Formats: structure tokens, C-alpha cells, sequence
């Protein structure tokens, strides 16, 4: 009794260099490097460190995505006069052509994030959400909630749902009645432009998505204590998953499935679930019967790993 | 002997009778044993712990015994016993049998548990974390007569880690997952009860060495092709059930490889199988039954061809005789539109024929042979019975007229010189 | 031939729910029939079943929901406090938390339920927290929409009822006013555990087999050969590997074999792989053209893997 070399010990040191070698070929897209040489021999640009300073410190599409950085306006316009910042911490939109030249069309775009200074933190307070739609009106997205801390920190927040229709913000405390704030910017590059369960039950693939299945409580699983509910369906899912470069589809369906995809890291191609749903159990032990409620249960959307 | 069985009060009930033999206790939430009244008498020989949890051993408090023959631990939960004590005793070496089920031994506690003592013997590792096994956790164990290697997750195996070990006759490592197994070191084994495990390859070696065991399990294995035995004769039954292969010895008598995806089949694989005794190749996508071997299925005890879509079978047109024998001959979920008129006026030793779910459509040329009936149905025969008497000289026992659908008019005609002989009679 | 292995793959899938709810109770077999008479349902159990049922608007351990309720508009509850134009108020005995959730701490989720009549063009939602006598504590802020099928909302509030079983008050409640610019009752859903249920009733830095993560660290200099890159040098690309063992599923269970299989299998897949859920990007940036790029890469960075 023995077994093959399996994994093998020399192969788990080996071959990690090349699959992600072969994971930023596949994600940058670049078979081979651009160019050698023709380039300045110097330190890099101040404006990319801090870039990428800002961009580093804490607070999906497959391919890669562009990130860029919008100044703050310096406050200094004919509109300004009319804030006077008091009662109501002033802020300032931003100029919609440089957001052209950034962003070319708003399908490229995919998120942002809006930053803030956060100094004394003296009292404990909260941070309103303000939407510019109208001069005269406003509306209310989100609030968020600050922990006192000397060292500043930037914090995000969720304009990806309102700066994609912006082609064409304040900040205020509530009220009872009884380095520069940039913006971060990650767009696509032009050049790089191009689950429910019943849109793979309708048609059959063989990629790795949800096939049918059905759990009834009567002779599958032998027993009938549950009672209720008497049948759903418990689904699963299986695919032969292959490598996203060897075969080079390039199609918008297929490229939607590669969210979860490491061979790396993961060792081997496998599909896993990412989103579940829970699920109510109905039995009956001791006096007064009680009821549990289980989550994470049924598989709902699988991609491959 | 007498025992007390299912009773608790304190750790050591001290009142056993002296010279005594048996001795069971389950049930008993034991705290802690002690080397001061564990020997009464040194004339205990049977033990069993079972329910029994307990940690704080004495380091061998077994010393003072006379002498030790069996020994079996049972919902025991040694966890941190490598700071206990070495190993887990050291009695008399005259040991028999030892048990360690349900006690989560692992790497370190397996190198500690085997020692340099050859005579243990029945050693169970059921419902233990067990990962690999290595050359140096073996030393001392010459011999390990009775082997348990259930619920072990053994995934890797150094080569060669059954050296010097004779009395291998069983193997029973169940539930285990182990990739592949493609040498076979062991120079006397018996039975190989490799069944609910993952296998992905079979590619035993061979050579001039004949093997001596006597059964194979390969079931619940995900293979690819036909696991090749060596050329060993020796073999009597043989498990292939819930594989898959893809089709793109002398003794065997023994067959079960139902489920599977059996295409074509070579001529060879049934010509080098001489004198068999069973088969079972039910539930398979098998659409060509051409036969054109002299003995393709030899001599046979019972058939099961259920859940079988081939479209017809014949023997050949000029076959000099068709089956030896054969007593059962199960088929359902069928689709033969012709009926074989050389499978049944062949031989008399048929006993049991049932064409369930098989639309017989027998010709009316007046069954008359095989006058040895036993039982018998008609489960979806499609043509409705036949417009004579049907059996003449026959007796019928077993008839089972579910489901037929046909020309019966209530008049009862064919069950007219069967009525008298009966054993049992449904229908629907 | 290819309905061989779908029904191979969904006997495995129906075997691996066997074990897991097997070894999700916790216990033996219970008896199916019992003493319990078969009779019908009583309304309290549908009533959990409808509520449990409509989409809302140690996680793996034993989760037990209980119900309780509001009491009706009487001289005790106009006492305090009274409504001057337009207020709606929902609050609950400290006794019937107590009863329901035994421990503060045994308490896990909380859920709060609302009947809305679901005829308005425009309406906001505040919510406002008891803290005091004189004071209130600001809470969550959502939205709506304008929909036309009445259907129960749900909030998160299992840190005011975490606060309210760690404090001996004798009756709070909420509030819930306006939004003001400068036989159908509430539901409520309580997460536990029953005290029979418990047990007592990381893997890095140690060195174990399972599916867990360590250390590796590779640059661009010299095992990579990519001198096109300036920044960053290195980063830490960790992978982890688990053979995920599978149990089988038996009548019988040990005790701490529960918790081996809690290890060993927390989602029960057919064929599980140790690959990872939580992933972090990092970015990085190289010279091509005339113009300066950065591209941040996500699903690069690992914490934790498990095979579900
Ligand atoms: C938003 O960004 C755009 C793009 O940078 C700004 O447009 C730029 O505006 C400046 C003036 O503020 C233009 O400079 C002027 O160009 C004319 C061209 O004839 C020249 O005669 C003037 O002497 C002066 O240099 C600049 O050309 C123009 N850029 C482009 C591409 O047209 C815009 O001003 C920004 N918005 C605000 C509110 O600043
Ligand atoms: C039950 O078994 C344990 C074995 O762990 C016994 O403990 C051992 O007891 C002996 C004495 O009978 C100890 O030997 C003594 O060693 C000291 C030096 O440490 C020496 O000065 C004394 O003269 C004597 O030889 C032995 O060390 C000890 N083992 C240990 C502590 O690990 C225990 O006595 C047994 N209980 C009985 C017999 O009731
Ligand atoms: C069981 O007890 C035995 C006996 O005390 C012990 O095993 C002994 O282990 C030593 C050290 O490995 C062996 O000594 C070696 O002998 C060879 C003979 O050629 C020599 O070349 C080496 O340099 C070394 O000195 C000894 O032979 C061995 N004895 C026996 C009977 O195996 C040990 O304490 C326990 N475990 C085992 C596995 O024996
Ligand atoms: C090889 O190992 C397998 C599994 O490890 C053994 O299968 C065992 O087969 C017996 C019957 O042949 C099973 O007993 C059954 O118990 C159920 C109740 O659970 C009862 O309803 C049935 O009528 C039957 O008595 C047994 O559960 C099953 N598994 C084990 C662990 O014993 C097999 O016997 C071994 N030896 C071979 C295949 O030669
Ligand atoms: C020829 O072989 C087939 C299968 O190899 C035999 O069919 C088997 O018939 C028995 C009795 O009708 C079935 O048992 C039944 O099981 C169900 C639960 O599934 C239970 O509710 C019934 O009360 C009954 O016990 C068995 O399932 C069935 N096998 C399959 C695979 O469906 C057939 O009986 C054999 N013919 C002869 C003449 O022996
Ligand atoms: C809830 O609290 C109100 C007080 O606002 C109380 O009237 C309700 O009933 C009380 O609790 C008793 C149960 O222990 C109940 O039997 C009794 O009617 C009443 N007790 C007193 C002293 O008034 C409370 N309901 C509960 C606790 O279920
Ligand atoms: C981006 O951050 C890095 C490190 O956080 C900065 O590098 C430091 O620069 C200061 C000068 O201000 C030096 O005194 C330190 O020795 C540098 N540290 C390291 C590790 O190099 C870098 O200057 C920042 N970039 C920008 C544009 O501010
Ligand atoms: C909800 O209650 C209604 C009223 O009896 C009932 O018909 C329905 O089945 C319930 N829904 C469940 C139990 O999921």
C-alpha cells in the first residue's frame, strides 16, 4: 500500500511563479512587456507616490481598472461668496471637463470615493451625506459614524450611484426641531474597453454554473421529522472550470464567472459558492417545539476559484 | 462469572468478588482511576470501557496486574496524552487485542501509542484522526494480525510503509480518501475492503509473484479505466459497484460492476475468465450484446440486467449450444421489440424468468421445455397473453400478472392447469 | 450514458446535506413520532413560518429565533410620554427579553419587524433610541420605495438589545416621529441559543495541516525577472492548501466529532477545495508611452480560506 507522488513536495515549492506569472499576463492583458528601455532615468513623479500613498492606506471587474485622482477645488469662484461656512461646513463641486477627460463614458466607470480631513474628534458626532441634485433642495444618501483618534484617517464613502449619471455635495450637522479633500477616481482605460439560477437552467452550458436538484424529506434522505418546509430546492453546482487564458474567450457572459478565480493561490480549479440564502427548520422535541433558522444553506450564484 | 453492567456511584465500585473473569461496564462517567485499588485480584483477563470518558491516568497502573489479555476503549477522549503518560500502558507483553475507536489519535500520539512490543494484535483505529503514516510509527509491530482503519483520513503514504509485516490477511481502511494506489508491498493479504473512498487511478504492479487475496473492493471509486490485476489466479469475489470507466485468474466467480457506462466490450475480458459463478451488470447504458465468444458468459448462478436500453440480443446463427447454465435471469426497464428464439429452447436448468418492463412479443407458433418452473411474471409484456393454452406440461408456481394491460376478456384461460399448483399469486 | 453521473452527483449532494444537518443538531436521532400529537399546526408556529419566510427590506453555531410582542395603547403607556400631532411608538417588557433571551451575552442577532400601510408617493424613516429619561440616541438612517404590496421591513438592532439585556432598566422603547427639515402588531426576531445547545454547558502562528495560510514573499528582482516595475518591490501573495476531509454520514455521532466536522466540513460540499472567500486588491504602476499609469489588481490578497 502506497500512494503517487500527489501534490509531491517539490511541485508545492515549484509552479507558483508561474501561475502568477501567467495571472498578471491574463489580467494586464500584455503577453510581453510594452518596451525595454526609452525611459527616464530619474525618481518617479511626486504626483504618483502620492497617489499612490493615498491610495494604499486603509480605510468586481476582472480586468484591470485605471485609478485617478481629482484635486479639490481651492474654493476660489464666483459661487463662493455665497457659502460663508457657517452653521454648515462648506463644500464645492468639481469641474465636469476634466471629469470628461478622465472618465470617457460613464459605462467605463465603475465606483469612486470621496475623502474628508478628521482632526480633533472631541465629541462624539456624525457625518451627513449630501447630494447636490438642485440649488435649492437636497436629498439624503448615507451617514456615517466617527470613533475618537488623533492620527487623522481618510475615510470613502458611496458616490459610485451618483456619479455615473453625472454628465452634464455639501456637509451639514442634524438639527432637531423639538492634504486636499481629493476625490478618487477608478475608471477603465479605453484601450481595455470592449447569478440567477434559471438563466443557466434555461440553457445548458458546460462551463461551471447551478444544475437542478431536489431534496424531498420522504425516502432521500430516509427520515420525516422535519415537517416543514416538505420540499425546496437544494441545488449545487460542478464544471470542469478551465484556465481563462489558455482558452481565450473573451466573451462578456463568460468573463462575468471569473470573479473568484486564483489557481495560484488556491492550488487547483475549483468552484465554490459565494452568496447563499438562508433557510427556516421546523421540528418537534420536548414540550413546547421550537423553530431554528439556518443560514447560509442553499447556493444561489457559484463561480470557479 | 458475574458483572455489574449500567451501575454507578464513585470511580471504583470495590466490591467485586474476587477470582473473577468478566467484567463490562458502559454507561459509567468514570473521573479518574488510581494504582491503589485497581487490583483487588490479578485475575482480570476481559475489559471493556465504553462510555466511559476519563484522562487522568496513573502511568501504567496495570504493573501490578497478573496478567493482561484484552483491551478496547470506547468514547474515550485522549487529547492531550503525550504529557500523560508514554504511550498509553505498559502491562505484560502478552497482549491480544486493543482497541482505539473514538479517540482522535494523531501523528504524534500514533508515534507515541506503538511501541517496541510485537505482540499487539487487533488494533482498531476507528473514528480517529489519523493524517499520514510514516516508516518509524510501525517499528515494534512485527506482526498486527487484525487491522480497523476506519473513519482515517489517510492522504499520504511514505513507499513502503508496510515493511516487515506478514499477518496481513485483513485490511478493512473504509471511509478513507486516499488519491491513488498504484504498488502493492504485501507479501500475505486476504481481503481488501477498499469501498466509500476516492480513487482516481489503479495501476498495481505485477511480476511472477502470484497474490493470494481473496477479494477486491473497489466500490465508490471514481476511475477512469479497467482496474488490470496482476497475473495472479487466485481470487473469488470481486466489487466494482457505484465506478465509472470510460471504455474509449482463473478463480473469480464473483462479479458486481453495476452503474456503469459498459459500450463495447473486448472479447478478451470475457474469454480469460474461466468458470464463473455470478454477475451483476444492472443499470447500465449497454446498447450491443453481440456474442460471438464459445463461452462469453460461461457458466452462471444469477443475472440482473435491470434498468438495461439495448436494443436486441441474439446468440448467433449457427451457436453450438448457448448457456451451460443458469438459474437467474433478472432484466428490467427494457425495450426488446424481438423476441430470441434460441435463449430458452436451449437448456432446462432455467429456474426463475421474469420479463418485467421488457414488451415480449413471443410469436403464437402452437414455453414447452424447461418444464422446472419456480417463478415467473409478466410486468409489462405489451401483447396481450396468447390465444392458446400457454405452459402445456409445465408447472408454474410464481405468477405475477401486474400491470399487463392485455387480452384477458375475464376469462381466465392460461390460468387453468397452473391454478391447482401455487405457492403465492399477486397481481394488479 | 449521461445520466450516470448527474444522478451519482446528486446522491453525493443529498448525502452531504445528510451529514451536515446530522451533525447540525447536535445530537442523536431524535423520534420522529414522539408523544407530540399529529394534529394541525397551531398559530403560533405558522405565525414564526410567515414571519421567518418574507424577504427582508460561531455564526455557524445553533441559531434560535422567539417571538414577542407589543402591548396595547393603555393609560400606562399615555403616561410618559403622549403623542402631540404624529408619533408611532414600539417598545416591549425588559421581563419578556429576559424570559425569551436568558443570558445578555447568549444573545446574538435581533431583528425589528414593521407594518407599513404602503400607500404614500413620498415618506423617510428616522430611527431614535430611549437612552435616557430626557434624551433620545441617534440610530440608522434608510430609505423607501413607493411600492404597492405591503411587505415587513427589517433593521439591524442587536447592539441596543445586547445594551438593554446588560442593563436592569424596568421598560425603553423606541422612537420614530418624522423626518423634519431646519391584530397586525410589530414583529420582533431574537437570535439565540439554548443553554442545552452550548458547548461549554489562530492556525499561522501554530503549525497545523488543515486548510489554513501562511507566510511567502516574492519580489520582481530575481525570481520574477520583471525590471519594467519600480514600485512595489514585494508583497506578500500568501496561498493556503486543505485536503478538506469529507465525513459520511451515520446515525450514531460522538460529541466532540460535532465540532471535528464543524472543522472538517462547514458548508458540505461535494467536493470541496480549500480556496479562498476574502480578497483584497493592491495596486501598482509602470511607465508605458508618454503619460504615467497606476492600475489597481483586486483578488490578490488573502486572510482567510475555507472550503464551504
Ligand atoms: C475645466 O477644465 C477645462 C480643461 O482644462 C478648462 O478649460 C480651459 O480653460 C482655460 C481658461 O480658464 C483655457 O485657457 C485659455 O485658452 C484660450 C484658448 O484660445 C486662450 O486664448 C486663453 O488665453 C487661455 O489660455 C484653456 O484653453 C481651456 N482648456 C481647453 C482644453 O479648452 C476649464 O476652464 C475648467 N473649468 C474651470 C471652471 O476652470
Ligand atoms: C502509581 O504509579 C506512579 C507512577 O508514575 C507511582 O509514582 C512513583 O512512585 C515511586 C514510589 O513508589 C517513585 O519512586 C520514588 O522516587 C524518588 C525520587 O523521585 C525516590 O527518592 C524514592 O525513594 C522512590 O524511589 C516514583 O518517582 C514515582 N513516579 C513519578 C513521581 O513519576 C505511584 O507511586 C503509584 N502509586 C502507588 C504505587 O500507590
Ligand atoms: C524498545 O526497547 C529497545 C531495547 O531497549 C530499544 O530499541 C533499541 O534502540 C537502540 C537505539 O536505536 C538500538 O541500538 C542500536 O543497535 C545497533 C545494532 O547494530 C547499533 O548499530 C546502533 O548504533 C544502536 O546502538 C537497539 O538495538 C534497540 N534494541 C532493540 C531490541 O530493538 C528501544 O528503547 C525501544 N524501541 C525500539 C524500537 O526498539
Ligand atoms: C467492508 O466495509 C463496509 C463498510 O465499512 C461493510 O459494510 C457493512 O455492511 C453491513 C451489511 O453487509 C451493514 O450492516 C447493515 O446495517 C444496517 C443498519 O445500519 C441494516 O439495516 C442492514 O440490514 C445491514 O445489516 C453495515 O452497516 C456496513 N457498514 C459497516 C461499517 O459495517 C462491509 O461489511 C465490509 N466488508 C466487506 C464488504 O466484505
Ligand atoms: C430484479 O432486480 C430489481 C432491481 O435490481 C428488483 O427490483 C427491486 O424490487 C424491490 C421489491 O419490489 C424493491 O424494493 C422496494 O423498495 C421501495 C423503496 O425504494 C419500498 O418502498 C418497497 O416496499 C420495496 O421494498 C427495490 O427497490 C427494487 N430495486 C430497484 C433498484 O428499484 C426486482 O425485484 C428483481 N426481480 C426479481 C424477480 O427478483
Ligand atoms: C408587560 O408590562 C406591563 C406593564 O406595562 C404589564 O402590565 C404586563 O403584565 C404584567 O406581568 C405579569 C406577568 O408576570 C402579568 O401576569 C400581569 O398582568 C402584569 N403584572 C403586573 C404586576 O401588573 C407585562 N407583560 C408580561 C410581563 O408578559
Ligand atoms: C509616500 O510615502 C512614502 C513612505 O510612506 C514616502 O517616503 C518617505 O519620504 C520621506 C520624505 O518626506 C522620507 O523622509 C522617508 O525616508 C521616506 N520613506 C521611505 C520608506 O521611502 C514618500 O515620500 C511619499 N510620497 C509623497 C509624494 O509624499
Ligand atoms: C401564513 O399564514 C397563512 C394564514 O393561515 C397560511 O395560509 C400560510 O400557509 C402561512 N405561511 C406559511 C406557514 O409559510
Amino acid at each position: 500500500l502506497s500512494t503517487c507522488k500527489t501534490i509531491d513536495m517539490e511541485l508545492v515549492k515549484r509552479k507558483r511563479i508561474e501561475a502568477i506569472r501567467g495571472q498578471i499576463l491574463s489580467k494586464l492583458r500584455l503577453a510581453s512587456p510594452p518596451s525595454q528601455g526609452e525611459v527616464p532615468p530619474g525618481p518617479l513623479p511626486e504626483a504618483v507616490l502620492a497617489l499612490y500613498n493615498s491610495t494604499r492606506d486603509r480605510v468586481a471587474d476582472y480586468y484591470a481598472k485605471e485609478v485617478t485622482r481629482v484635486l479639490m477645488v481651492e474654493t476660489h469662484n464666483e459661487i463662493y461668496d455665497k457659502f460663508k461656512q457657517s452653521t454648515h461646513s462648506i463644500y464645492m463641486f468639481f469641474n465636469t471637463s476634466e471629469l470628461r477627460e478622465a472618465v470617457p463614458e460613464p459605462v467605463l466607470l465603475s465606483r469612486a470615493e470621496l475623502r474628508l480631513l478628521r482632526l480633533k474628534l472631541k465629541v462624539e458626532q456624525h457625518v451627513e451625506l449630501y447630494q447636490k441634485y438642485s440649488n435649492n433642495s437636497w436629498r439624503y444618501l448615507s451617514n456615517r459614524l466617527l470613533a475618537p483618534s488623533d492620527s487623522p484617517e481618510w475615510l470613502s464613502f458611496d458616490v459610485t450611484g451618483v456619479v455615473r449619471q453625472w454628465l452634464s455635495f455639501r456637509l451639514s450637522a442634524h438639527c432637531s426641531c423639538d492634504n486636499r479633500p481629493f476625490l478618487l477616481l477608478m475608471a477603465t482605460p479605453l484601450e481595455r474597453a470592449q447569478l440567477d439560477t434559471n438563466y443557466c437552467f434555461s440553457s445548458t452550458e458546460k462551463n461551471c454554473c447551478v444544475r437542478q436538484l431536489y431534496i424531498d424529506f420522504r425516502k432521500d434522505l430516509g427520515w420525516k421529522w422535519i415537517h416543514e418546509p416538505k420540499g425546496y430546492h437544494a441545488n449545487f453546482c460542478l464544471g470542469p472550470c478551465p484556465y481563462i487564458w489558455s482558452l481565450d474567450t473573451q466573451y462578456s457572459k463568460v468573463l462575468a464567472l471569473y470573479n473568484q478565480h486564483n489557481p495560484g493561490a488556491s492550488a487547483a480549479p475549483c468552484c465554490v459558492p459565494q452568496a447563499l440564502e438562508p433557510l427556516p427548520i421546523v421540528y418537534y422535541v420536548g414540550r413546547k417545539p421550537k423553530v431554528e433558522q439556518l443560514s447560509n444553506m442553499i447556493v444561489r450564484s457559484c463561480k470557479c476559484s | 462469572a458475574a458483572d455489574c453492567r449500567g451501575q454507578s456511584l464513585a470511580s471504583v465500585p470495590s466490591s467485586l468478588p474476587p477470582h473473577a473473569r468478566m467484567l463490562t461496564l458502559d454507561a459509567n462517567p468514570l473521573k479518574t482511576l488510581w494504582n491503589h485499588s485497581l487490583q483487588p485480584y490479578p485475575l482480570l483477563e476481559s475489559l471493556s470501557l465504553h462510555s466511559c470518558h476519563l484522562e487522568r491516568i496513573s502511568r501504567g497502573a496495570f504493573q501490578e496486574q497478573g496478567h493482561l489479555r484484552s483491551l478496547v476503549l470506547g468514547d474515550n477522549c485522549l487529547s492531550e496524552n503525550y504529557e500523560e503518560t508514554a504511550a498509553a500502558l505498559h502491562a505484560l507483553p502478552g497482549l491480544r487485542r486493543l482497541d482505539l475507536s473514538g479517540n482522535a489519535l494523531t501523528e504524534d500520539m500514533a508515534a507515541l501509542m506503538l511501541q517496541n512490543l510485537s505482540s499487539l494484535r487487533s488494533v482498531s483505529l476507528a473514528g480517529n484522526t489519523i493524517m499520514r503514516l510514516d516508516d518509524s510509527v510501525f517499528e515494534g509491530l512485527e506482526r498486527l494480525r487484525e487491522l480497523d482503519l476506519q473513519r482515517n483520513y489517510i492522504f499520504e503514504i511514505e513507499g513502503g510503509a508496510f515493511d516487515g509485516l506478514a499477518e496481513l490477511r485483513h485490511l478493512n481502511l473504509a471511509f478513507n480518501n486516499l488519491p491513488c494506489i498504484v504498488d502493492f508491498g504485501l507479501t500475505r493479504l486476504r481481503v481488501l475492503n477498499v469501498s466509500y473512498n476516492v480513487l482516481e487511478w489503479f495501476l498495481a504492479t505485477g511480476g511472477e509473484a502470484a497474490f493470494e487475496l481473496e477479494t477486491l473492493d473497489l466500490s465508490h471509486n471514481q476511475l477512469l479505466f479497467f482496474p488490470l490485476l496482476p497475473q495472479y489466479s487466485k481470487l473469488r469475489t470481486l466489487l466494482l459497484r457505484d465506478n465509472n470507466m470510460g471504455f474509449y485468474l482463473a478463480d473469480l466467480r464473483f462479479l458486481d460492476m453495476s452503474q456503469n457506462q459498459f459500450q463495447y466490450l473486448p472479447d478478451g475480458f470475457l474469454r480469460k475468465m474461466p468458470s464463473l459463478s455470478h454477475l451483476n451488470l444492472h443499470q447500465n447504458c449497454l446498447m450491443t450484446l453481440h456474442i460471438r465468444e464459445h463461452e462469453p458468459p460461461g457458466a452462471l448462478t444469477e443475472l440482473d440486467l435491470s434498468h438495461n436500453q439495448l436494443s436486441e440480443l441474439h446468440l448467433a446463427p449457427g451457436l453450438a449450444s448457448c448457456l451451460g447454465s443458469l438459474r437467474l435471469f433478472n432484466l428490467s426497464s427494457n425495450q426488446l421489440l424481438g423476441v430470441p428464439p434460441g435463449l430458452f429452447a436451449n437448456a432446462r436448468n432455467i429456474t426463475t424468468l421474469d420479463m418485467s418492463h421488457n414488451q415480449i412479443s413471443l410469436c403464437p407458433l402452437p414455453f414447452r421445455n424447461m418444464a422446472s418452473l419456480r417463478s415467473l411474471s409478466l410486468e409489462g409484456c405489451g401483447l396481450g397473453a396468447l390465444p392458446d393454452c400457454p405452459f402445456q406440461g409445465t408447472s408454474l408456481t410464481y405468477l405475477d400478472l401486474s400491470s399487463n394491460w392485455g387480452v384477458l376478456n375475464g376469462s381466465l384461460a392460461p390460468l387453468q392447469d397452473v391454478a391447482p399448483m401455487l405457492q403465492v399469486l399477486s397481481l394488479r
